[PDB]
């Protein structure tokens, strides 16, 4: 009933999503290799939105684990649940993109293509009746920028009515781990755009500072940001996956978030969010959740939300917990920062909450927001765009596979429509 | 007397639940499904030993439906009528009404007119749903259409939960309630409306309650259509039927929106210490701020308004207090409809939950009272659609479904008919 | 630089449906340029009366239009209007018979006759593409094989199609069998309301690019004839099953430009284009080098009379905008 | 009744420590921050079993903050609370302002707001600090300059340790003083002044300690500003809260001036020697030696003072005591307010921390008074400050910052302009 297919595309996507059957395996009891070991009954009733059940009380993931380089798959497989995962889904080439769209969209992804395309009909089959699709995805770089975002047009084509959630995080100006981030960034947000119905903006800068202010790590790898990440997308996919007592749908929110089709780039964001040196000095109540819910620095987005002003805002909580002083809570947010919200909507807030809460906490939420501050990142790397494309650096390699300069211009043509968009309704 | 139940949507299973929770209490039921005429008109008689509730909770989304029946009530109710659907609503008017509603609606009709042939006293119905929701906004306007023009004459009580003014829990429930009402308003034969910040401020002074829930809430609602329903369950000195409702609240075949009121709510400590007579419940159901609706009774005026009582009430103080408040130059009634009383007395008390925050009281009200402070919030609503509509915001979905502007604009124009009228009657 | 889109109105006489039902005549003319509809008049260019024929309001609406694309500038032309309002019966007709055709043949005809009359020296270069948008999707009819096509942008950052099929045409009658097959071959659906219903976007664009050897002056204008669908009532038309799949697609598209011409009436900072292809390949007509000309067909019943009020305000909206020419 | 606390500087973090020393032994609070409403007003409810400070301790050198955070208190006081600079102020009003001040106060401020957000019942704040220091004096006016522009409405007592006449711990602390005043003048609503040598003879005399520490002095200090909130935390006979003490002493907007002094100051030995009673502590008070400012009161004349008690102490005797007083001609009480008298009782008794040099009394005694004694110290404090002004010495460091002579000469006519209407209403 209201089945998930899970696609892990790109170097990020394989490592994000990986965490992603991390912890939701642990709130839902299931052994590292696969069994059922849970202590509440309510846990096995909506466990196939995510996993197809198996002989000897056996359950397996519905994981689309995709890739150009044979090192991520072999890293993911001697995980700590690299096991439970079925190997026909791990599907993958030999020779890697080198961060490059044109070789994973056109000519190296096009060999690949034909063979994943067969695996999700076999799983589309199996499920009773599919959902939505939820990708994980990076920008930066060649195979996930380029494979992931070639498949989004195929499956679109497919199924013109079904949801297509993405996970995508995108680059930074500070943060630039490779040169090619803004072609890449520029020619796959095309698509992303006019394709998909939903999109998760993460950036790179707001993982790095929201680990300084709250957590207080002295040495956070990258399997500590995975935790922040993975839980909003496991926040997001709870109530139609657990019982409460207002189970919003990820249709449910996409009806409310998204007023016009491409305007979809949401805000991700977690809350609670303390150090061990400080969770004991902390009320885990919800007038103390919802201050830090709409804080300033606690989005998963670089951009400044005082810079612009909430079209649409979510906080789908999570456990135990009165519901009377959170609507007196999000009418004050509203209320009192007024300036912050646009006058042409009366309510910018939507409300969801469930019963089980997760393993080691007790209340819990997740803020979704679509708001005008984005803009200063489609700006942004436009202008780097903007730099290198006038005078033609670093497209050469794109032009060998086929590839043409009217499509960077194209493109641009999109980039620059999409961030007067928010310009319209700031 | 019987009478057929439907719930629908996330707002009527936890009414459902909750209302059916003190009627197996009411009746001696215990929740296993078992223990003359009073339980007739809410329960059958299932061979020998056993009943079975006369009601049908359809919903899209199956995430409630598998809760119930994995509840605590799972051998009281049929599990045929526990229907479920395939994919929620997504708080859309058009989905839940034309794409998901067609092809279930074959099932859902033919289940309630199966179950309608056996009775033999079928007064009418009564409805839960919420158009701010979903599948209360758009499979509600599909059932209601489609039984009206098979049956038509039946009464109808529709149990809406509507928007408060500044409290929402969504931004597309505006969407859903201006075009639902656009159907609601020629077929349904009357609405009695809830508020949900109503409620909140109602526990918070009266019962003292500073972190209740929706079972709190719905175990208040659940007792009050317990009490408009009493008359037909157990005798009283006067009775009134489903029938008598239709005739002293709708002065107008459109003007068919009553408030709701309910007194006493007190809590357990408090209960001992004031003292529970006929004076207070119906001076205090009358105050502004003790109704279950937010809008100001004194920008209008009342048309009519029934007082029907509960538990030991001698016919002649009720007399005297409706006669004080009548002399009460704080409120003012209408000239159109001076006389707009309706005495109504029962001899059941009201019930009791165990562990529940309502307390024991010996005497009980409930209220109905039709008048024109409801077109405030009808204007309300109209100015804040106008601010969404300029943009056309949240509209790419419904014409994304099959929907157009052109129903958008007989829907705002619809209540632009609503609003002269109600100002009209209100001179 | 700056010319005003037209918006000419149309009604045409009761249908066999409506004269059974016995609808009653809304339509009052009041002079030309006005109409009266319950009381409420609609300013426009030229009101054409039900009695109207076809040969009529092809002399009066798309005569002075054949010698702006020829000119050097651009034409594009449009209907729109509700289910069983008279579209298709305006624009392509009855095609064999001598005068049951409607706009499109009438001008590609004009087009080799004028030619005609010219000097010899001003070779021309005619090219037809002839394509309908199907869940989603841009069909092309003259290849059955492409189901979907890719649209990019020129050098002026001006929408166009690409990949599609472009004939090089040279006499009259090759585009008279391009478009029967094209008709032949449109997917086409049967409902109550509607017999021939339309249920789809039918695009015929005709670039029509001229050179003048002696002077050596190059000139090009596009022409296109898009024939939009009826906004399907399903509580009027009953749709079910693949009609709802059509109410879809041809829903998002008019609410969507609906969406523009409301944004360039009331002077948007932005103007969305974007929210469909639909727009796209309209962006030119409604904010590039072209007149538009908006031909309103509406029903005088008053079975839908609520649907032809919703039509007049969107037609007098769009009256009062310029296209930066 | 909630209030929140912040320590400025060297000075305040040593009246932090101190002061915080006895709170928590007051409500039977362990060290460890473990054990029902009165610890309200200075400690949360932090779930379960757990509590946590409502104070702020900024300080630009962290050499006392990494003290604290290594101290014995450290699972009492919230690590965030315990912010930590950059580099010191360096006894320079305009870098603890201007230059430290700015890249600081924004995150000072939002720690200060969303502590403030979760609270209901926030009466004023309470300002610990001390102008002869650089963060006391620069950063302190940072930050009553920006909250007062977003609160205003709100109370604060600005507890500020002032210069002595010839005793001194630097030589730039005129400069500091002179100029944070100008600032502190129209935003502090009323701000009570300690003196550093005042504290010395004090202990010297009556408490007989020839070597103590400041420990010593701030466990004295706490207990002075543990009174004068004691009201709001336990019942009294005759309560007072924290605007009672902006009315009754500030009668006009920029005098808010009020000395401050206490009694009874007895060792351990010396305690059960001395006979304790209303009258001698009554006396003792007004005895000039006696308080914490060395100012001559008989120079001028006293505006009105507030008779704050603790312990069990009967509301008659203490109106013969200020009865007595009013007769006794040695002081003389201005014609202005003859009647500022302001008795209050409260029922807690004085504390005791173990090990200090302070003794248990079952009585005890706190004192603000208004009054034109201090125009003295100002006309001093101007005097000296001629002295180093006219040469233009220590002036090229703020200079060097920013500054200029045109806010320092401002604020040596600010004085003036302070001299002469506190000899005016001296009349
Ligand atoms: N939030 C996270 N971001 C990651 C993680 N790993 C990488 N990244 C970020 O995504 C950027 C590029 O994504 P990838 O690591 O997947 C590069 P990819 O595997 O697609 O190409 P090749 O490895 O060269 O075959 C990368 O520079 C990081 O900024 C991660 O685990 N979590
Ligand atoms: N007072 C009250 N209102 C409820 C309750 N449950 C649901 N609602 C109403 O439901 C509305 C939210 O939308 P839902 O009815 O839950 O919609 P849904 O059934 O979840 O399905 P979708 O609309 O598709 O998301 C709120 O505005 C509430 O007023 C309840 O228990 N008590
Ligand atoms: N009475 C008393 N005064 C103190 C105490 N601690 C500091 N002071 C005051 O502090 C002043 C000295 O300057 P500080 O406050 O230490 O300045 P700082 O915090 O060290 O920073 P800089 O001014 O930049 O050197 C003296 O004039 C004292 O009056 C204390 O414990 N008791
Ligand atoms: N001007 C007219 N005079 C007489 N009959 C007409 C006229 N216009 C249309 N009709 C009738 O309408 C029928 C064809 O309907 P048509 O295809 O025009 O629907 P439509 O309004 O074009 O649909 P849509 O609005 O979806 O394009 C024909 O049978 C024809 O007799």
């Amino acid at each position: 009933m209201r089945e998930i297919v899970h696609i892990q595309a790109g170097q990020c996507g394989n490592q994000i999503g990986a965490k992603f059957w991390e912890v939701i395996s642990d709130e839902h009891g299931i052994d590292p290799t696969g069994s059922y070991h849970g202590d509440s009954d309510l846990q096995l009733e909506r466990i196939n939105v995510y996993y197809n059940e198996a002989a000897g009380n056996k359950y397996v993931p519905r994981a689309i684990l995709v890739d150009l380089e044979p090192g991520t798959m072999d890293s993911v497989r001697s995980g700590p649940f690299g096991q439970i995962f079925r190997p026909d889904n791990f599907v993958f080439g030999q020779s890697g993109a080198g961060n490059n769209w044109a070789k994973g969209h056109y000519t190296e992804g096009a060999e690949l293509v034909d063979s994943v395309l067969d695996v999700v009909r076999k799983e589309s089959e199996s499920c009773d009746c599919l959902q939505g699709f939820q990708l994980t995805h990076s920008l930066g770089g060649g195979t996930g920028s380029g494979m992931g975002t070639l498949l989004i047009s195929k499956i679109r084509e497919e199924y013109p009515d079904r949801i297509m959630n993405t996970f995508s995080v995108m680059p930074s100006p500070k943060v630039s781990d490779t040169v090619v981030e803004p072609y890449n960034a520029t020619l796959s947000v095309h698509q992303l755009v006019e394709n998909t119905d939903e999109t998760y903006s993460i950036d790179n800068e707001a993982l790095y500072d929201i680990c300084f202010r709250t957590l207080k790590l002295t040495t956070p790898t990258y399997g500590d940001l995975n935790h922040l990440v993975s839980a909003t997308m496991s926040g997001v996919t709870t109530c139609l996956r657990f019982p409460g007592q207002l189970n919003a749908d990820l249709r449910k929110l996409a009806v409310n978030m998204v007023p016009f089709p491409r305007l979809h780039f949401f805000m991700p964001g977690f809350a609670p969010l303390t150090s061990r040196g400080s969770q004991q000095y902390r009320a885990l109540t919800v007038p103390e959740l919802t201050q830090q819910m709409f804080d300033s620095k606690n989005m998963m987005a670089a951009c400044d939300p005082r810079h612009g002003r909430y079209l649409t805002v979510a906080a789908i909580f999570r456990g135990r917990m009165s519901m009377k002083e959170v609507d007196e809570q999000m009418l004050n947010v509203q209320n009192k920062n007024s300036s912050y919200f646009v006058e042409w909507i009366p309510n910018n807030v939507k409300t969801a909450v469930c019963d089980i809460p997760p393993r080691g906490l007790k209340m819990s939420a997740t803020f979704i927001g679509n708001s005008t501050a984005i803009q200063e990142l489609f700006k942004r790397i436009s202008e780097q765009f903007t730099a290198m494309f006038r005078r033609k650096a670093f497209l050469h390699w794109y032009t060998g596979e086929g590839m043409d300069e009217m499509e960077f211009t194209e493109a641009e043509s999109n980039m620059n429509d999409l961030v007067s968009e928010y310009q319209q309704y700031q | 007397r019987e009478c057929i139940s439907i719930h629908v949507g996330q707002a009527g299973v936890q009414i459902g639940n909750a209302c059916w929770e003190l009627y197996c209490l009411e009746h001696g039921i215990q929740p296993d499904g078992q223990m003359d005429d009073s339980f007739n008109t809410f329960f059958s008689e299932t061979g020998a030993g056993k009943h079975v509730p006369r009601a049908v909770f359809v919903d899209l989304e199956p995430t409630v439906i598998d809760e119930v029946r994995t509840g605590t009530y799972r051998q009281l109710f049929h599990p045929e009528q526990l229907i479920t659907g395939k994919e929620d609503a997504a708080n859309n008017y058009a989905r839940g009404h034309y794409t998901i509603g067609k092809e279930i609606i074959d099932l859902v009709l033919d289940r309630i007119r199966k179950l309608a042939d056996q009775c033999t006293g079928l007064q009418g119905f009564l409805v839960f749903h919420s158009f701010g929701g979903g599948t209360g906004s758009g499979f509600t306007s599909l059932l209601m259409e489609r039984l009206s023009v098979d049956y038509g004459k039946k009464s109808k009580l529709e149990f809406s939960i509507y928007p408060a003014p500044q409290v929402s829990t969504a931004v597309v429930e505006p969407y859903n309630s201006i075009l639902t009402t656009h159907t609601t308003l020629e077929h349904s034969d009357c609405a009695f409306m809830v508020d949900n910040e109503a409620i909140y401020d109602i526990c918070r002074r009266n019962l003292d309650i500073e972190r209740p829930t929706y079972t709190n809430l719905n175990r208040l609602i659940g007792q009050i259509v317990s009490s408009i329903t009493a008359s037909l369950r157990f005798d009283g000195a006067l009775n009134v039927d489903l029938t008598e409702f239709q005739t002293n609240l709708v002065p107008y075949p459109r003007i068919h929106f009553p408030l709701a009121t309910y007194a006493p709510v007190i809590s357990a400590e408090k209960a001992y210490h004031e003292q529970l007579s006929v004076a207070e419940i119906t001076n205090a159901c009358f105050e502004p701020a003790n109704q279950m609706v937010k809008c100001d009774p004194r920008h209008g005026k009342y048309m009519a308004c029934c007082l029907l009582y509960r538990g030991d009430v001698v016919p002649k103080d009720v007399n005297a207090a409706i006669a004080t408040i009548k002399t009460k130059r704080t409120i003012q009634f209408v000239d159109w409809c001076p006389t707009g009383f309706k005495v109504g007395i029962n001899y059941q008390p009201p019930t009791v939950v165990p562990g529940g925050d309502l307390a024991k009281v010996q005497r009980a009200v409930c209220m109905l009272s039709n008048t024109t402070a409801i077109a405030e919030a009808w204007a309300r609503l109209d100015h804040k659609f106008d601010l969404m509509y300029a943009k056309r915001a949240f509209v790419h979905w419904y014409v994304g479904e099959g929907m157009e502007e052109g129903e958008f604009s007989e829907a705002r124009e619809d209540m632009a008919a609503l609003e002269k009228d109600y100002e009209e009657v209100g001179v | 630089a700056e010319c005003n889109i037209k918006v000419m109105c149309r009604f045409r006489p009761l249908n066999e449906s409506e004269v059974n039902r016995g609808d009653k005549y809304i339509a009052k003319f009041q002079g030309e340029d006005t109409v009266v509809i319950a009381s409420k008049p609609y300013a426009f260019d030229r009101v054409f009366q039900s009695s109207t024929s076809q040969e009529q309001v092809y002399n009066d609406c798309a005569k002075k239009i054949v010698k702006d694309v020829l000119e050097g500038y651009n034409g594009t032309i449009f209907a729109y209007g509700q289910t069983s309002s008279g579209k298709t019966h305006t624009m392509e007709g009855k095609l064999h018979d001598p005068e049951g055709m409607g706009i499109i043949p009438r001008i590609v005809q004009d087009i080799f006759n004028y030619i005609y009359s010219m000097d010899e020296n001003l070779e021309f270069h005619i090219k037809v593409s002839y394509f309908e948008i199907y869940l989603d999707k841009i069909r092309d009819l003259l290849d059955v094989s492409k189901t979907n096509l890719s649209v990019h942008e020129d050098k002026n950052r001006v929408p166009y199609v690409k990949g599609c099929t472009e004939r090089f045409v040279c006499s009259p009658d090759e585009v008279m069998d391009t478009i029967d097959e094209g008709k032949s071959n449109r997917h086409v659906a049967v409902t109550n309301m509607n017999e021939h219903s339309s249920r789809s976007h039918s695009i015929f664009l005709i670039n029509v690019k001229q050179e003048n050897t002696q002077t050596e002056q190059k000139l090009s204008g596009k022409l296109y004839l898009v024939d939009l669908a009826g906004s399907a009532k399903v509580s009027k038309t009953g749709a079910e099953g693949a009609v709802l799949d059509e109410a879809k697609n041809i829903n998002k598209s008019l609410s969507a430009l609906g969406n523009v011409i409301s944004a360039l009436a009331e002077g948007s900072t932005y103007v969305p284009y974007r929210d469909s292809k639909m727009t796209r390949i309209l962006q030119d007509s409604l904010g590039g080098n072209c007149r538009t000309t908006i031909v309103i067909c509406c029903s005088p019943s008053s079975y839908n009379e609520s649907e032809t009020k919703s039509t007049l305000l969107f037609g007098q909206r769009a009256k009062t905008i310029k296209n930066t020419v």
